[PDB]
C-alpha cells in the first residue's frame, strides 16, 4: 500500500507542475513583461507521451 | 483575519500554508494597485501629449 | 517658398499619427492588466480557501 | 506634340497605378489582423480545455 | 514573439506530462502562418516603395 | 497565397 501511494503522489506532484506551466503560459499576453524571441519552435514538438 | 490570527492562544500559534497564503494575498493586491495607479499615471502623461 | 502646393510633407499629421498609434498600445496594454490581474486574484484567493 | 502626351500619358498611368496599389494594400492588412487574434485567442481557448 | 514564449516554457513539463497535445498543433501552426503573414507584408512594401 | 496556407493546414493536420 506504501509503494502505490508513492506512485500516486509521484502522479500528483507531476500533475501540478503541469498545472503552475499552464496557467504561466495561460497568463501571458502581448503587453506583458518577461516576453522574448525564441528561434527554436521546430525542436519542440520532439516529445514522448 | 490577518488581525483575527492574533487572539489564538497556544501551541497552535504557528505559522502555516494559510499564514504565507494571506500573506501572499496582501503582497499582490498591494501590487495590484500601484501596477494600476502607474499605468493611469502614464495615461495621464500620453493625454497631455 | 514656391507656392505652398510643392508640398508633401505637413508633419503635424505624422506625429499626430504616432501619438494615437502609442495611445492604441497604451489601451491594449490597460485591457490586458485588467484580465490578468483579476485572474491572478481568483486564484490566490481559492488557493487560500 | 509626342513629348507632350508621352508626359501627361505617364504621369496619369502612374496616378492609377498607385490608386490600386493603395487602394488593395488596406485589405490585406484588415485580413492579417482578423486572422492574427482569431488564432491567437482559440490558442488561449485551447489551453484552457 | 507571443507564441514562441509559450512554446519555449511547454517544452520543459515534467516526463510524463510532456504531452504533444492540440495546444502545441496551434502554437505550431500560428507561428509558421504569422511568418508567411510577414513574408508577404515586406514584398507589398517593397513594392510600394 | 491563401489556398496554399489552407494545404499547408490540411498537411500538417493528415501528418
Amino acid at each position: 500500500n506504501r509503494d502505490a501511494q508513492h506512485a500516486l503522489e509521484r502522479d500528483l506532484e507531476d500533475k501540478n507542475s503541469a498545472e503552475f506551466i499552464d496557467e504561466k503560459c495561460l497568463n501571458l499576453r502581448n503587453t506583458s513583461d518577461c516576453i522574448s524571441f525564441f528561434h527554436g519552435v521546430e525542436k519542440i514538438d520532439g516529445t514522448i507521451s | 483575519c490577518l488581525y483575527q490570527r492574533e487572539k489564538r492562544i497556544g501551541i497552535d500559534l504557528v505559522h502555516d500554508n494559510v499564514e504565507k497564503n494571506l500573506i501572499r494575498e496582501v503582497d499582490m493586491i498591494k501590487c495590484c494597485q500601484e501596477q494600476m495607479r502607474k499605468l493611469a499615471q502614464r495615461i495621464d502623461i500620453q493625454m497631455r501629449d | 517658398v514656391p507656392e505652398t502646393w510643392a508640398k508633401f510633407s505637413n508633419d503635424n499629421i505624422r506625429h499626430s499619427q504616432n501619438m494615437r498609434a502609442n495611445s492604441i498600445r497604451l489601451r491594449e496594454e490597460a485591457q490586458n492588466l485588467f484580465d490578468v490581474l483579476a485572474d491572478q486574484l481568483w486564484r490566490q484567493f481559492t488557493n487560500t480557501n | 506634340d509626342q513629348s507632350n502626351r508621352l508626359q501627361l500619358c505617364g504621369a496619369e498611368a502612374s496616378r492609377l497605378w498607385a490608386g490600386r496599389m493603395t487602394g488593395d494594400s488596406m485589405r490585406l492588412m484588415q485580413d492579417k489582423d482578423q486572422l492574427t487574434r482569431q488564432m491567437q485567442e482559440g490558442t488561449c481557448r485551447n489551453l484552457g480545455q | 514573439k507571443v507564441a514562441q514564449t509559450r512554446l519555449e516554457c511547454r517544452t520543459r513539463r515534467p516526463n510524463v506530462e510532456l504531452c504533444r497535445d492540440s495546444p502545441q498543433f496551434k502554437l505550431v501552426n500560428e507561428v509558421f502562418t504569422i511568418d508567411d503573414t510577414l513574408q508577404t507584408l515586406k514584398l507589398r512594401l517593397r513594392e510600394t516603395r
